[PDB]
């Protein structure tokens, strides 16, 4: 069993490993501890099939805490997978790599993590800002060594809506945990510059948009006017939550499912 | 502001679990069993649950019961819309919501979990689109999703 | 080898003929391989002059040496160059590496008397490259 | 049984072979996998971790596993030990206070049973700088002759002008493989 | 055949001076 | 720093060895035309010589003949190479090999040769065999005064090789050079003394300069690699009122018993002149009067292969004039 | 003219720069930004060949855009536009800042680009009146010595003519500069051997004749200027000239140098004439 899973994950054969790594995520699932044959997953991690790449992620990440010490002999498979040219293997290691609860891991990841950052790819732009608010609610001190306030700031002012209103959730969500010292409020403009993005997010997005006003407070009935004419059109949205947000923004401005109930 | 999403069965047993966040151990999970059923016995049950400090808010499926743990002020509304949003992924991709499928699908359902949602914070809800970049039987996502 | 089997015996006549102490231009046998000769092949050649003798203890001389070097390249195709001697005083190691065959005194290095001398670890040992590492690159 | 599938497979090629490259940090391990796989000098930052390749030459697929000197990852080389059958060990002639450091980890990494079978590949890196030793003060130096029952020979490569890769890899297949 | 010369083969490097 | 280059003319700067007032009309006389390249600033008058070189070179590799006939018969593709060749009177390109991958008469990017610092041996080049033909050319020149003694006597070698292998080879080339033998400590034997040796630009200075290391990557088809150049201090192979009987002077043409003799000066024409039987055009095929023999090539691909590296030795007569 | 064939568009760009001062704006913004490079480096070499006062004024923003590019021959297109704007208008490329842009070629990658800069700014500077002039530490000397072995041939005489402007201070800068240029002598390119010696004897002002440095260069000088005698006809004149001129500064390299200074039976007149003047200076 443990042997014959070992020696065919131990193999040359690639049809062989992936079955192996099939059952392995299987007995995972299955609810068996195989936390003690991730050193020997790990010799089988760089490997150019997408399929068994994801399960492989999937097992450190769920066999991270247990054998820390064990995962240090992932730092160089996970920069050598931060610039590869698919944008969803990029994004797929930048998940993994904030997905790992190491303290000694974190450190060097925040190289790719500022490669990353300014990335192209809207779904590498949004990854990245996945794994910094990761990286901070894992260690506020690095991401403040590291500097990536300033590049979150600059997300919400770029392209890519999605990319923008996951770089206003991560801003939220760091601010949360913050002392409230230096803010990450903005002025009207920015408001307003959230609202025109608000209009092309999509239904999850618009939720984060939405919670970014609630923080905001009006002080001239223009604004408040102007808020409450942009947030109108929001009563309208069919996401339960969508309009639940709005409404709640609204009052801080002035048939569901039973579970909804 | 879900820690982690689990899909149980009817006889306590998880069917799979994907951690979001990881500030809940995952063995809290084992308490949700009694909890619900010291709820249903005495008329207190509700979908949302509560372990001490960490609350589970799930609903009830056609077999399995979608517990997504939470620890911090996480929105219930927001976790709600993202369990519906799950549920009808899975019944786009599964013509059936069973357990039959949850141990017959782990391949591309494992790959769905990890995209559809990350940090907690999910991006992606379309089946359609979802259907062009995870697949059960992988290219660049497609512009779609960016644009 | 009958080739060189029958070119040894004519050689060690040609050598012991020459003491101890008119054409002009360099023809090429055409399509006839010219290279350096490797550790094997001097290996080799030391080994069959060994058992076919004439070459251990004959006495060390520039005409010896030249017709030697010059029979083993019309039988073999190898330049003449490999067959070098450590400087003096003293006993003097091959220069190319895996030849067998080495010069020590029969008593200015010059007048000193050279004898040839079978030396099987100079095939192991590269006693001239470690004299003379800068000789050696 | 039949073997005629294997005289088949044979007839145009069939063996590919393993090799290792294990060897202190900054010793042009990376440089030499590089030109090896590609053929093209690459800077790249310390390897963390280690680097897996393979090299097609002489119809023998030629899998390197790349491993780095670092002190948190010189422990870390029995993993590899599993399922191997060669081993490449790089000196690094330029840095003379770790010439002992290299002879302690060699040794320690050669007293094992396990590795019995994987001859010695010795490659000379760095040859650029006067400073370099011969092909033979480093092998005395290390003392490769003492190595009973191992088959080492002693290989200068360039990193700058990659002369001498040719000669270590037909060397390995000569040692690997014994047929015409 | 070939005017001017037959070629000839090439070594590799001097197998004498190692 | 030439304005205009004209044959057809193509303008570099337009701001415009002869020199017509205060602009310097610099230009050599080819087969046909005179490549005339006007100039008004201090240019390099090398730089313009070298880069009209290199432009009959890329003419004479694109086009087989260089007359009248093809200048206005090519203009599509001439023009085209005109304007790549040089810009701002700087020239940027000048292989012919390589130019044949961008401009054609016959548009895809250009090759990352150019861009590439070995731009002399295009990447990805794959063959059945690997078989590198080399030529060491002789030129023996003799200047015999009227006296009877020979004042001028220097033999100029030319190493040009017909390099056809898959990859990028890295060749290593190794002969018996004096230089070579001396440092190696084998200064004794037969060693060429090559005052002069000129290198291609596939051959690194710095590895020459260093330690007489020949290493460089050779490019695809014909090239010279090395030219070597040393002055020759033994008697002349013919005396006209000496070579080894073993080689045969083919096609000696001794321009004024056996031979025939046709006046067009009387030409001595001569097929087959052994050994020991005004310029002369002596062509005697292996025999190296330099005594100059190939040591080793060393061969090194990254795919690796074996190759079958070939050379011949033709002996002429070069500026042997009397 | 915005034409998809790529045939057609070199013709008529090769037209248009033909009939620009006789007698395009928009075409040639749009084919600035074209993913082709090739299209791309024809557009940037077509908009300065036009010699227009009022079109070159608009064409700094496809400049400035293309002296980043980082394609290699997008980057010489863009330094070989840059420097013919400025012979055109050195006003306008000042304005545009494109000094800067060009300094900083000769510190990038692509090392036929930094050639391509290294010759622009040469160029700019040659018509410069000396003010602000682009010369660079030992540092940047070293940097194109770096990359002059990997220069090509026509790159090889732009990075020796950056040295010529030079002048070294320390006998240890010009024991380097020296050893730096003495590959360059065993160059099959006569200007790039004419190059280094006129470096090499550039760098002698400062050199020491007591150290063996001197005599070591004097030595490896005389081969270079055989070598280079056996040239073409048309480069024979230029030789003379060269040795002439260097004849009367050290004329202790060629003394011994007679017999190749005879003049050939076809040898040409411009040949035969300084061959006699060569044996008279000698
Ligand atoms: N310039 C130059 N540097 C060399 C040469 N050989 C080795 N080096 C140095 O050796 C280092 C080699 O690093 P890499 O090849 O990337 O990887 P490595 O050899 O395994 O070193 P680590 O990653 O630290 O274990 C380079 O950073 C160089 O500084 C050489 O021939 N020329
Ligand atoms: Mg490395």
């Amino acid at each position: 069993e443990i042997f014959e899973l070992k020696a065919e994950l131990n193999s040359d054969k690639k049809e062989k490993k992936k079955e192996a790594v099939k059952k392995v995520i299987a007995s995972m699932t299955v609810g068996k501890d195989v936390s003690a044959l991730f050193p020997d997953v790990v010799n089988c991690m760089q490997t150019d099939n997408l399929e068994l790449k994801k399960l492989v992620y999937l097992y450190l990440m769920n066999y991270a805490k247990s054998q820390p010490d064990m995962a240090i002999m992932a730092v160089n498979t996970f920069v050598k997978d931060c610039e590869d040219p698919n944008p969803l293997i990029r994004a797929l290691a930048v998940r993994t790599m904030g997905c790992i609860r190491v303290d000694k891991i974190t450190e060097y990841l925040c190289e790719p993590l500022r490669k990353c950052l300014k990335d192209e790819d809207p779904y590498v732009r949004k990854t990245a800002a996945v794994c910094v608010a990761k990286l901070h609610d894992i260690n506020a001190q690095l991401v403040e060594d590291q500097g990536f306030l300033d590049t979150l700031k600059d997300l919400i002012s770029d392209s890519n809506p999605m990319v923008v209103a996951n770089a206003v959730a991560a801003l939220s969500e760091i601010a949360e945990s913050h002392p409230s010292s230096n803010l990450l409020d903005l002025n009207p403009q920015s408001i307003n510059k959230l609202l025109t993005a608000l209009n092309e997010c999509t239904e999850w997005g618009q939720i984060f948009i939405l919670d970014c006003l609630a923080n905001y407070m009006p002080k001239d009935d223009r604004e408040a006017q102007s808020i409450c004419e942009r947030v109108t059109p929001r009563l309208s949205h069919a996401n339960s939550a969508v309009v639940l947000s709005a409404v709640k923004v609204l009052m801080k401005f002035m048939s569901a499912e039973p579970e909804l109930q | 502001s879900a820690s982690a999403v689990y899909v149980l069965d009817l006889k306590g047993k998880v069917l799979i679990c994907r951690n979001y966040r990881g500030d809940v151990d995952m063995s809290e999970v084992e308490h949700f069993m009694p909890i619900l059923m010291e709820k249903e016995e005495e008329g207190m049950l509700s979908p949302i649950l509560a372990h001490g400090g960490v609350r589970f808010m799930w609903i009830k499926h056609n077999n399995l019961y979608l517990v997504a743990t939470s620890k911090k002020n996480a929105c219930v509304s927001l976790v709600f819309s993202f369990l519906y949003k799950v549920v009808q992924v899975f019944s786009e991709y599964f013509k059936e919501l069973e357990e039959e499928s949850i141990r017959d699908n782990f391949v591309i359902i494992y790959e769905l979990l990890d995209e559809l949602m990350d940090f907690g914070y999910p991006q992606t809800t379309d089946s359609k689109i979802l259907q062009e970049y995870i697949t059960q039987e992988a290219p660049r996502p497609p512009a779609t999703v960016t644009n | 080898s009958k080739s060189s089997v029958i070119g040894w015996p004519a050689v060690r006549e040609r050598m012991r003929r020459a003491e101890p102490a008119e054409e002009v231009g360099f023809p090429v046998t055409p399509q006839v391989p010219l290279r350096p000769m490797t550790y094997k092949a001097a290996v080799d050649l030391s080994h069959f002059l060994k058992e076919k003798g004439g070459l251990e203890g004959l006495i060390h001389s520039q005409r010896r040496q030249d017709i030697l070097d010059l029979w083993i390249y019309h039988t073999q195709g190898y330049f003449p160059d490999w067959q070098n001697y450590t400087p003096g005083p003293g006993v003097r190691y091959p220069l190319t590496f895996g030849w067998c065959y080495k010069l020590v005194p029969v008593e200015d290095p010059e007048r000193e008397v050279l004898e040839w001398r079978f030396d099987s670890r100079l095939a192991f040992h590269h006693v001239a490259r470690e004299l003379h590492p800068e000789y050696f690159k | 049984g039949n073997i005629f599938a294997n005289l088949f497979k044979g007839l145009f090629g069939k063996k590919e072979m393993r090799i290792l490259m294990v060897g202190l940090d900054a010793a042009g391990k990376t440089t030499i996998l590089y030109k090896l796989k590609l053929g093209e000098i690459v800077t790249t930052i310390p390897t963390i971790g280690f680097n897996v390749e393979t090299v097609e030459y002489k119809n023998i697929s030629f899998t390197v596993w790349d491993v780095g000197g670092q002190d948190k990852i010189r422990p870390l080389w029995r993993h590899y030990f599993q399922n191997t059958q060669g081993l490449i060990f790089v000196v690094d002639s330029n840095d003379r206070e770790r010439v002992n450091e290299a002879r302690e980890e060699l040794m320690r990494m050669l007293a094992e049973d396990e590795l019995r079978d994987a001859v010695l590949l010795v490659f000379a890196n760095k040859q650029d700088l006067p400073n370099a030793m011969n092909a033979a003060e480093i092998t005395d130096k290390l003392g490769l002759h003492s190595l009973r029952h191992r088959n080492w020979y002693i290989q200068a490569t360039c990193a700058t002008s990659g002369d001498g890769l040719y000669e270590g890899l037909d060397w390995l297949s000569n040692q690997l493989r014994n047929q015409k | 055949d070939r005017k001017g010369g037959s070629y000839s083969q090439a070594a590799g490097s001097d197998s004498a001076q190692s």
